[PDB]
RNA sequence: GCACGGAGGCGAAGAACCAUGGAUUUCCGAAUGAGAAUCUCUAACAAUUGCUUCGCGCAAUGAGGAACCCCGAGAACUGAAACAUCUCAGUAUCGGGAGGAACAGAAAACGCAAUGUGAUGUCGUUAGUAACCGCGAGUGAACGCGAUACAGCCCAAACC
RNA sequence: ACUCGUACGGUCACUGAAUCCUGCCCAGUGCAGGUAUCUGAACACCUCGUACAAGAGGACGAAGGACCUGUCAACGGCGGG
RNA sequence: GCUUUACUGCAGGCUGUCGCUGAGGACUCUCACUCCGGGAGGAGGACACCGAUAGCCGGGCA
C-alpha cells in the first residue's frame, strides 16, 4: 500500500514541525560555578509559546538575563537563588542533596547539570522522597519511584498554571489555535474511515478493523497501529 | 614510553652524550637504527643509544630485549635530535652505538655500570 | 645479519601480541579522534612502505585513511524485483576496504598519485590502512630512477582505474593460469564475469 | 515586470532581428525572413 | 563571402586567394576575489593538494571530446509457451577515471605428464567440446595448435 | 522529525455534544505476563569417523512454542434443542 | 490496484553466539567504549552501541 501517516510524520516535513522559529527559550537551569553565589531579580512574566504556561524573565547578578521555568507563585521583584546555599524557598533552584525531604520540585535533572528534564509541565510537580549519600529518591507525575543522583538540580515548588486540563475545549476552533502552536498534524482521521491501500485497518464495507488491535512490539513500522502492545485493553476485569 | 623501563636522569644523559661526542672523534660509531642494530647483532657494539620521541616506536621497539639477551648496554636519550647531533649528524638519530670508545672507555664503563645500578 | 626492518615486520605478524599490541591499544584511541584521511610524517610500518616503494624523499607523501567496517551500505529495492534481486542484508561490495580506503586518499591529495597502501590495523568498527603517494611534478620524483614511471600521463588517476597492487588483486590477476580466464587482461573485456 | 540591463539587451536585440529582408538581398539573389516574430501571436524566450 | 543589388572603394607600393607562423581575441562559461538568468560589487590560483624561500613564491587538480578503453553501481519487459533457481544479462541505465589508443604482461605459469612448452594482448581453431543446469529451457570455457607482433627489465633486503 | 517538548506530556488507536446508560462470554484469534517439565539454532565443548577435513551423534539451551494466567470501550460472539 | 492463517522471499523487531574486549554459574575492578558536564570531574562499563551469524516473529514490502 502507501506509507500510514505515522510513517510520513518521521521525514520532519513543515506539516510536521513545531514552529520552532516561534518558541521563546530553552529554560534550562543556569550552570553555577559553585558557592551559589548567583542570585537574580524576576523582571516579568511571560507567556510560553511551546508549553502554554507562564515563565520568568530573570535578571541575574552578573548580568545575565535569562527567562526561567517559573513554578505558581514568582513575581516581578522577587529574588530568585540557584546554588548549592540557595535558600529553600518556592522558585529557587538547587541539588537534590541540599532539599529537605518531602519538598515538591520541578524541572528535575536526569543527570546533574543537563538543564531539567522531569515535571514542566503545567501545574505538575516531583515528590523528592528519600535522601542519601549516593541516591535520591523521586516520586514523579506518573507515580513512578525515580532513583536519582542526588547532585541533579530542581526548583522547589510546583509548575505554574495547575488545572490547565479542568475546563474543555469546547470547541473544534480552540484545539486548533492550540495545536498551530505544535508539532503536530491536526484533525485526526480514523484509520478505520481510510482505504485499505493507506492503514491496516482501512477498507471493508462497513467501517470496522478486520483485525485485532492489540499489536506486537516486534510489529515493523507501518504495521504497528491500533493498541501498541497493549499489557491489557478495556475497563473491566 | 612502551619499551622504556626507566627514566635516566638528564645528569647522566649529558655525561652519556658527550661521552659519544669523544667516542667519534677518537673511537668509532655507528649511527641509524639499522646499523645500530647490527653492530648488537655482530657484538661489535659497547654501548648504544635509544631516543625515546621515536614515532612511530616500532622503529625502536626492538633494541631494549635485543641488548639484553647480547649483554650490549643501553641507555635512553630524552630527545632524538641531540643524539643525532653528539652523534656527529646534521639530522636526528632514532638510535646510536659506540663500536668501540676512544679515551672514553672508562666513561662508558662508569655510565654503563650506573645504569645496571638504576636497574 | 638481520635489519632492524625486519623486526617491525616481525611484530607485525602478530598485531595482538607484545608491545605492538599495547602500542595499537593506546594509538587507536587517538586515530578514532582523528578525521577520514591525516596526513603523516613517518609511516607506521616502516618496512612494509619501504618495501613497497615508499622513499624518504620530497614528493613522497603518507596517509592514514580509515573506513567503517562491514559489508554493503545499499538500499532496498523500490520497484519490483525476483526473489533473487530483492536480497539487502548480506550483500557485499566487489571493492575491498583497502581499495577504498586508497580512492579516499587520492581525492584529498588531488595533484597526488596512489603508490601503494597496506593495513595498519582495525577496531570493532572500522579500518586503518596507510597510503603512499607520489608528487608526479616534483623534479626530486621526476629525476628518480625507482619512481619517475609514475610520472607518466597514463598513470594518472591511476587508482581509479584498478591500476594498483590492491586494485590489481582485486580483479583477480595475480594468478597467471587457471581461474584467470575471465579476469585478464580486464574484466571488462571479460563480460565482466570475473 | 521589472528588467535587468541584460535582459534588455536580449529583448532589444529581439526587436532587431525582427524586421524585413532588405530588398537588395532580393534583386542580389534573384528572389522571408523566416524568423519574423508578433509580440502576441509568439512567445521569446526567459 | 553565401548573394546574379545600388553606390563607392581596394589592387603593379603586386590586392583577391592559398599554406605556415604571428597579432588582436568583449561577456558568460571548469569559471577560480564576492555575488548574479551572460550582469554587478570591493585586489584575488576560489577550493583541495605538493614543494616551500612558510609569501599563492613555484607548481598540480577541476572541464571538454563520436565512439573506443579501465574501475565501480546494476534493472525489468522477455525466454522457460504459467513460474520462483535459471533466462533476458553483467545487457540498458547510473557513479568515477585515463589515453591516442586503453587494459594486460616477464610464471609461487602450463600439466598434448614430458628427455616437453616458456611474458602479454589479439585473430583463426580447439568447440557448442569439458563444465554448469527445476540435469528443464538454456548457459559455456581452457591447455594446445596455426598466425599477428615480439623484449625484456626495476625495487625491498643481505653487504656498504 | 517529535523537541526551545517531559506524563496537566505526546505517541498509537477506537467512539463521536449534552442527558440516562453501557449486561454476559477469555473456548478460538490477538496482545501481555509467567513458566517445574517438554520442545527449541549457531559458535564453543565431548564421542565416533578422517594421520587432517567432509560427516554422524551427544551434552548444554536463548527468544519462541507446548503449558498456566491476565485482558472484550481487543478481534469478535450472545444459537439449536 | 487491493487482501489474507495462498506460494516463495525481503526489510524490520526480539533472542543466542563471535569480533570490538581489558584486569582481578555466580562476582569484583578499570583501562578500551558509551553518556552527563563549560571545565575539573561524575555516571556507567567490558555491558551497551557497531560489524558478523544463528533461531523466532514478520502482507510492513516484493
Ligand atoms: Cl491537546
Ligand atoms: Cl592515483
Ligand atoms: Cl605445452
Ligand atoms: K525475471
Ligand atoms: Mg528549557
Ligand atoms: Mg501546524
Ligand atoms: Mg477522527
Ligand atoms: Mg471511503
Ligand atoms: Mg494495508
Ligand atoms: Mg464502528
Ligand atoms: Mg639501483
Ligand atoms: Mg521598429
Ligand atoms: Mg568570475
Ligand atoms: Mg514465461
Ligand atoms: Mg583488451
Ligand atoms: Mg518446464
Ligand atoms: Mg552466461
Ligand atoms: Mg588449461
Ligand atoms: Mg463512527
Ligand atoms: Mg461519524
Ligand atoms: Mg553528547
Ligand atoms: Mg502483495
Ligand atoms: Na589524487
Ligand atoms: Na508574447
Ligand atoms: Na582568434
Ligand atoms: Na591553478
Ligand atoms: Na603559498
Ligand atoms: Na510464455
Ligand atoms: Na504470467
Ligand atoms: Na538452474
Ligand atoms: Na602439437
Ligand atoms: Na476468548
Ligand atoms: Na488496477
Ligand atoms: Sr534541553
Ligand atoms: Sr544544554
Ligand atoms: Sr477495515
Ligand atoms: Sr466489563
Ligand atoms: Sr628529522
Ligand atoms: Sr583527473
Ligand atoms: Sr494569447
Ligand atoms: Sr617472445
Ligand atoms: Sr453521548
Ligand atoms: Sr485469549
Amino acid at each position: 500500500g502507501r506509507r500510514i501517516q505515522g510513517q510520513r510524520r518521521g521525514r520532519g516535513t513543515s506539516t510536521f514541525r513545531a514552529p520552532s522559529h516561534r518558541y521563546k527559550a530553552d529554560l534550562e537551569h543556569r550552570k553555577v560555578e559553585d558557592g551559589d553565589v548567583i542570585a537574580g531579580t524576576v523582571v516579568d512574566i511571560e507567556h510560553d509559546p511551546a508549553r502554554s504556561a507562564p515563565v520568568a524573565a530573570v535578571e541575574f547578578e552578573d548580568g545575565d538575563r535569562r527567562l526561567i521555568l517559573a513554578p505558581e507563585g514568582v513575581g516581578v521583584g522577587d529574588e530568585l537563588q540557584v546554588g548549592v546555599s540557595a535558600e529553600i524557598a518556592p522558585g529557587n533552584t538547587l541539588p537534590l542533596a541540599e532539599i529537605p525531604e518531602g519538598v515538591p520540585v520541578c524541572n528535575v535533572e536526569s543527570s546533574p547539570g543537563d538543564g531539567g528534564k522531569f515535571a514542566r509541565a503545567s501545574g505538575v510537580n516531583a515528590q523528592l522522597l528519600t535522601h542519601d549519600r549516593n541516591v535520591a529518591v523521586v516520586k514523579l507525575p506518573s507515580g513512578e519511584m525515580k532513583r536519582l543522583d542526588p547532585q541533579c538540580r530542581a526548583t522547589i515548588g510546583v509548575v505554574a498554571g495547575g488545572g490547565r486540563t479542568d475546563k474543555p475545549f469546547v470547541k473544534a476552533g480552540n484545539k486548533h489555535h492550540k495545536m498551530k502552536a505544535r508539532g503536530t498534524k491536526w484533525p485526526n482521521v480514523r484509520g478505520v474511515a481510510m482505504n485499505a491501500v493507506d492503514h491496516p485497518f482501512g477498507g471493508g464495507g462497513r467501517q470496522h478493523p478486520g483485525k485485532p488491535k492489540s499489536i506486537s512490539r516486534n510489529a515493523p513500522p507501518g504495521r504497528k497501529v491500533g493498541d501498541i502492545a497493549s499489557k491489557r485493553t478495556g475497563r473491566g476485569g | 614510553p612502551v619499551y622504556v623501563d626507566f627514566d635516566v636522569p638528564a645528569d647522566l644523559e649529558d655525561d652519556a652524550l658527550e661521552a659519544l661526542e669523544v667516542a667519534r672523534d677518537t673511537g668509532a660509531v655507528k649511527k641509524g637504527t639499522n646499523e645500530t642494530t647490527k653492530s648488537i647483532e655482530r657484538g661489535s657494539a659497547e654501548l648504544v643509544f635509544v631516543a625515546e620521541d621515536v614515532q612511530p616506536e616500532e622503529i625502536v621497539m626492538h633494541i631494549p630485549e635485543l641488548a639484553d639477551e647480547k649483554g650490549v648496554p643501553f641507555i635512553f636519550v630524552e630527545q632524538q635530535d641531540d643524539l643525532g647531533h653528539a652523534a656527529g649528524l646534521e639530522v636526528g638519530s632514532a638510535a646510536a652505538a659506540v663500536t668501540d670508545a676512544g679515551e672514553a672507555d672508562a666513561d662508558v664503563e662508569d655510565i654503563a655500570d650506573k645504569v645496571e645500578e638504576l636497574r | 645479519a638481520r635489519s632492524a626492518y625486519s623486526y617491525i615486520r616481525d611484530a607485525w605478524e602478530n598485531p595482538g601480541d607484545g608491545q605492538l599490541a599495547e602500542l595499537q591499544w593506546q594509538r587507536q584511541q587517538e586515530w578514532r579522534n582523528e578525521g577520514a584521511v591525516e596526513r603523516i610524517e613517518r609511516p607506521t610500518r616502516l618496512d612494509k612502505a619501504r618495501s613497497q616503494g615508499y622513499k624518504a624523499k620530497q614528493g613522497v607523501i603518507v596517509a592514514r585513511v580509515s573506513v567503517r567496517k562491514g559489508s554493503a551500505r545499499k538500499r532496498r529495492h523500490k520497484a519490483g524485483r525476483r526473489s533473487k534481486r530483492q536480497g539487502v542484508t548480506r550483500i557485499t561490495r566487489r571493492k575491498d576496504i583497502q581499495r577504498v580506503a586508497e580512492e579516499r586518499a587520492s581525492r584529498t591529495f588531488p595533484n597526488l598519485r596512489v603508490l601503494n597502501s597496506y593495513s595498519v590495523g582495525q577496531d570493532g568498527r572500522q579500518k586503518w590502512h596507510e597510503v603512499i603517494l607520489i608528487d608526479p611534478n616534483h623534479p626530486a620524483i621526476q629525476n628518480d630512477d625507482d619512481l619517475s614511471w609514475i610520472c607518466a600521463d597514463d598513470q594518472a588517476d591511476r587508482v581509479f582505474r584498478g591500476l594498483t597492487g590492491a586494485g590489481r588483486r582485486n580483479r583477480g590477476l595475480s594468478g597467471k593460469g587457471k581461474g584467470s580466464e575471465k579476469t585478464r587482461p580486464s574484466l571488462r573485456s571479460n563480460g565482466g564475469k570475473a | 515586470g521589472k528588467k535587468s540591463k541584460a535582459t534588455k539587451k536580449r529583448l532589444a536585440k529581439l526587436d532587431n532581428q525582427n524586421s524585413r529582408v532588405p530588398a537588395w538581398v532580393m534583386l542580389k539573389t534573384d528572389r522571408r525572413n523566416h524568423k519574423r516574430r508578433h509580440w502576441r501571436r509568439n512567445d521569446t524566450d526567459e
